[PDB]
């Protein structure tokens, strides 16, 4: 409630706001102006990024409170990252992430 | 300043349309949609109830959630296209084979 | 009417409005430097007139939400990422706690645009590209975070100003430099610059999504990409060369000579180097690059854990 | 100068046109390769090749996919008039199926010819009146009718009395 | 910040309202992450700020990303349930969203009636999160990546082309 933090609210509000309306005063202006006259490897890889982005979420918790869980959450985070990395050895071994078979 | 029972009350409305959605919708698609509307509702009945509390167990619920939604819309997804490449037809009302 | 807090919030709205205008017209500038090095500012708005005075033309067969929201994407979502960057001290737009995490989100969300474009545009080769063109991002967007997670776990924490201060004696290109070139490809791939072109072009069955967009929203489509060079360099600099450190020049004059730097390096990589193939790319991607961030953030802890005592 | 079917604005608008031209060349024949976008947005079509009439529905497709303000610019004899092929399978010009703003002689023109061409374009372009917009205003486009490029030459071509001899390089 | 959740709220609201009773998927989708992207501003009213960046993050970047991809790839356009629109009939609607609201009813009447102080909204950030998932709910991180492993072999069992 200091006036820092709400000139940043603000200002930050201001940014969006008038981002998106310069990209539809654009999109207006481009309209109302001038004259008139499949196969399965693309699901495969999303699915794959869900499942590895999800992991991602897991270390991005863990990343910023590295110092503060100390060796013992380092050692889960290993044990994490390993199975993680067992998982991406098997996909590419069996030519899941092979593109070209 | 924001009630708990608003909040409890927002995610519950969210979990009635998408069980509403998942009831009322024959096609497969819309079902995995509303599966994952009622997924996010309680998701998001745990962020309350943890803000509520001032705990971070609800954030570590919703984690837990959204793997869970994560990992059963890849393999409901897997299993719609399935369903499609061997029907060529996603009509749920269609899969009824085994009766009592 | 006269009060300090109205003074401050109004002279913070100002600066926010200064660093917008400054990106989008920067952006401008690098789509006319790259035209020109492969008056000017006359040309680039004689080419805002155009593309304004040229009538916009929807196909009959396609969605107009789904195409009119593409290009609204495509400049919108790593303009707004920008919000986050430090220019100078004093000169943020949010000095969010999520930060990084917001640059995430806005990534996320701007893959949409190529998907949004690729499906309203009504044609079977132009989905197909888009596809590949989507699978492409995906592949490099599953990294970007964990290349961005080196540094934050160096930080401790998602916040900008936070990672700018803690490069105050050594910048983060020397500690986390494979976090660096992860960052710096992950970040090329998700804004679709070269050697991530033209995913399409490794088949005559697919085409660009691009194509069908005329007038205002294909001039979205350009200045989206070059905004997004714009803010990808900006966070470069932000993440791994200091931010607006330096010894000697004021530091806005550092910020703008580090992004120039980074921007002209943008361009020369994209007159330099060829285009691998796309299931090269794809398996680069997948089988080289996350494996590289995951054991960075490993190392990466370990040391930090070592050098605590 | 005479036309054919709030001010400095409009003359805003010509001057963004006339320095913005995105032009797509049509390869058809030879005259391309002596030279050497999507047609959504390019706006100057350079047709610079033999009109055959197996392709002249590809040159019509082509044009009207392109949006307007559209401008054509005809390289070589070939598609000025059909050229030195009048016969059966040549259609004798561009000009019978769809409009040509700037003509070029030449079997074929040189670049720099095609950039004179591009200097007359955009004279033309910015000696034009467009409407502004499709709901306000008369929606009708006045091409002014220039001075000959033959006229305005005549005095320094005419002028012309001795040249090289042919016995050099 | 009280505003902020009552007007995300509304939106989420009404989003998946319309998301439930559309007809075109694209659009449905779209109605879908709109509503994802009120719930995350729902979550940052609360000071639940690591819940909303994961909110646009990986649900409304990742899971509706993979839902669009499967919605293009199948390409649908009408294959004989969009020219019936079978739930838009009374007879098939009327009953379950009866339904609906009676358990959306007795649900209400159970959280109504609950002390409640209130929602601080104080932040919770990301690091208090991480000390708690790498601290006292460690074995939960790694059976969660073993949950994870397990959807990705049977996605890929079960999706793969041959
Ligand atoms: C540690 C970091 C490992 C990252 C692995 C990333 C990856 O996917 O590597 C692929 C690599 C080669 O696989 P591929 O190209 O399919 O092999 C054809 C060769 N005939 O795959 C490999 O080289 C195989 C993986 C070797 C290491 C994991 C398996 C053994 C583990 C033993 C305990 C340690
Ligand atoms: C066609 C239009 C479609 C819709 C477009 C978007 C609609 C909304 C536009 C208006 C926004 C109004 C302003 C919103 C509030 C801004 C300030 C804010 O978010 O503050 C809250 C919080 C502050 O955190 P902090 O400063 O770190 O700590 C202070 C201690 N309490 O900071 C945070 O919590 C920051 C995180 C939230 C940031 C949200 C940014 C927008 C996200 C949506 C982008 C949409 C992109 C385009 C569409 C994509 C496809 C649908
Ligand atoms: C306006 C009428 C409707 C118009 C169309 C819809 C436009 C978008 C409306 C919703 C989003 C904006 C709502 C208004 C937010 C204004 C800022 C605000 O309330 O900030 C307060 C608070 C700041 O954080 P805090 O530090 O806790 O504040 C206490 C101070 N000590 O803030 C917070 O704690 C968090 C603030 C909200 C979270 C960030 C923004 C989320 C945006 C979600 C967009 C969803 C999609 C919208 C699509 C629209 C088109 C269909
Ligand atoms: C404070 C310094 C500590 C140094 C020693 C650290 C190593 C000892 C404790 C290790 C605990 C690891 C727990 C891992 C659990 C993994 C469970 C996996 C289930 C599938
Ligand atoms: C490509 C770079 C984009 C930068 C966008 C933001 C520009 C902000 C300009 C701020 C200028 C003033 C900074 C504070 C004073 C220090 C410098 C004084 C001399 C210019
Ligand atoms: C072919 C059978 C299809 C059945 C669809 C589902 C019908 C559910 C009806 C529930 C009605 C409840 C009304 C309140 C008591
Ligand atoms: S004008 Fe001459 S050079 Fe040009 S296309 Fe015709 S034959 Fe070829």
């Amino acid at each position: 409630t200091s006036t820092e933090v709400i000139a940043h609210h603000w200002a930050f509000a201001i940014f969006l706001i008038v981002a998106i309306g310069l990209c539809c005063l654009m999109l207006v202006g481009g309209w109302f102006l001038g004259g008139r006259a499949l196969s399965a490897k693309f699901y495969l890889v999303a699915m794959f990024f869900v499942i590895f982005d999800v992991e991602a979420l897991y270390l991005f918790a863990w990343s910023t409170s590295i110092r503060e869980s100390g060796w013992v959450g380092f050692v889960e985070a290993a044990i994490f990252i390993f199975v993680l990395l067992a998982g991406l050895v098997y996909l590419v071994r069996i030519g899941a992430l092979d593109w070209t078979p | 300043m924001i009630p708990l029972q608003h909040g409890l009350i927002l995610a519950a409305i969210l979990f009635v349309l998408g069980l509403t959605g998942l009831v009322i919708r024959r096609n497969l698609l819309f079902m995995l949609i509303g599966l994952e509307i009622m997924i996010n509702a309680s998701a998001l009945a745990f962020v309350v109830a943890g803000s509520y509390w001032g705990q971070t167990d609800g954030q570590v619920m919703y984690i837990l959630a959204i793997s869970l939604a994560a990992a059963e819309a890849s393999i409901g997804l897997a299993l719609l296209l399935q369903l499609h490449r061997r029907r060529q037809n996603l009509n749920i009302d269609s899969v009824s084979e085994m009766r009592g | 009417w006269i009060s300090p807090e109205l003074i401050e919030i109004l002279l913070t709205i100002l600066k926010a409005v200064v660093i917008l205008l400054v990106v989008v017209t920067c952006g401008a500038f690098m789509s006319f430097g790259e035209r020109r090095l492969l008056g000017g500012s006359l040309q680039l708005v004689a080419d805002m007139i155009k593309m304004f005075f040229k009538e916009d033309w929807i196909p009959k067969f396609s969605d107009r939400v789904i195409f009119t929201l593409a290009p609204m994407i495509a400049f919108t979502s790593l303009l707004l990422a920008f919000a986050i960057v430090p220019v100078s001290p004093g000169w943020v737009v949010a000095d969010l706690n999520i930060g990084i995490l917001f640059f995430l989100m806005m990534a996320g969300l701007a893959v949409y645009a190529v998907l949004f474009a690729g499906w309203s545009s009504n044609n079977k080769y132009s989905l197909l590209g888009a596809m590949r063109a989507s699978a492409q991002t995906l592949s490099y967007e599953v990294f970007l975070g964990l290349s961005l997670m080196g540094v934050v776990a160096q930080a401790g924490s998602f916040n900008m100003t936070d990672i700018v201060n803690s490069q105050a004696h050594v910048w983060n290109v020397i500690p986390q430099f494979f976090g660096f070139i992860t960052f710096a490809i992950a970040g090329v791939a998700v804004c679709h610059r070269h050697p991530f072109d033209q995913p399409e072009a490794e088949q005559e069955l697919a085409d660009g999504y691009h194509i069908e967009y005329s007038g205002m929203k294909f001039g979205l489509f350009f200045v989206g990409e070059y905004i997004g060079i714009v803010t990808i360099s900006a966070l470069m600099v932000t993440l791994f060369f200091g931010g607006w450190q330096g010894p000697l020049l004021p530091p806005f004059i550092w910020f703008a000579l580090k992004t120039a730097f980074f921007m002209m390096m943008f361009i020369l990589i994209r007159a330099s180097l060829p285009r691998p193939r796309y299931d090269q790319v794809m398996s680069f991607g997948w089988k080289i690059c996350l494996p590289l961030t995951l054991i960075n953030l490993l190392v990466t802890a370990a040391v930090i854990l070592w050098q605590a005592q | 100068m005479d036309y054919t079917l709030m001010g400095k604005l409009n003359d805003m608008v010509n001057w963004g046109r006339k320095n913005s031209i995105w032009p797509y060349n049509f390869g058809l024949s030879c005259c391309y390769v002596e030279m050497v976008a999507s047609p959504r947005q390019a706006d100057l079509m350079v047709v610079a090749g033999t009109c055959f009439t197996k392709m002249a529905p590809v040159i019509q497709r082509l044009y009207d996919q392109m949006l307007e303000p559209k401008w054509v610019i005809s390289m070589g004899a070939c598609a000025n008039s059909g050229g030195m092929y009048d016969i059966y399978s040549v259609v004798q010009g561009v000009d019978k199926f769809i409009p040509v703003d700037v003509y070029i002689p030449g079997c074929p023109p040189r670049p720099e010819a095609y950039m004179q061409a591009l200097m007359l374009l955009q004279e033309s372009i910015g000696k034009e009146r467009r409407p502004l917009s499709w709901v306000v205003g008369d929606q009708g486009v006045y091409r002014a009718n220039m001075q000959s490029e033959r006229e305005r030459k005549r005095g320094e071509r005419i002028a012309v009395t001795n040249l090289r001899t042919p016995d050099e390089i | 910040m009280e505003f902020a959740f009552y007007i995300c709220g509304l939106i989420a609201i009404l989003a998946t309202l319309r998301v439930i009773t559309h007809t075109n998927p694209v659009h449905a989708l779209l109605y879908l992450i709109i509503s994802l992207l009120a719930i995350s501003g729902v979550f940052f009213s609360l000071g639940a700020y690591f819940a909303g960046a994961l909110e646009i993050i990986v649900y409304a970047g990742a899971i509706m990303v993979l839902f669009v991809f499967v919605v293009m790839m199948l390409n649908l356009g009408g294959s004989e349930i969009e020219q019936e629109r079978q739930w838009l009939k009374p007879q098939v609607w009327i009953g379950p969203a009866i339904l609906s609201a009676i358990m959306l009813v007795v649900i209400v009447y159970a959280i109504l009636g609950v002390n409640d102080q209130g929602i601080d909204g104080t932040p919770i950030s990301a690091k208090a999160v991480g000390i708690t998932l790498f601290g006292p709910y460690v074995l939960a991180v790694e059976l969660a990546s073993m949950l994870l492993l397990a959807g990705l072999v049977v996605a890929f069992h079960v999706g793969r082309e041959e």
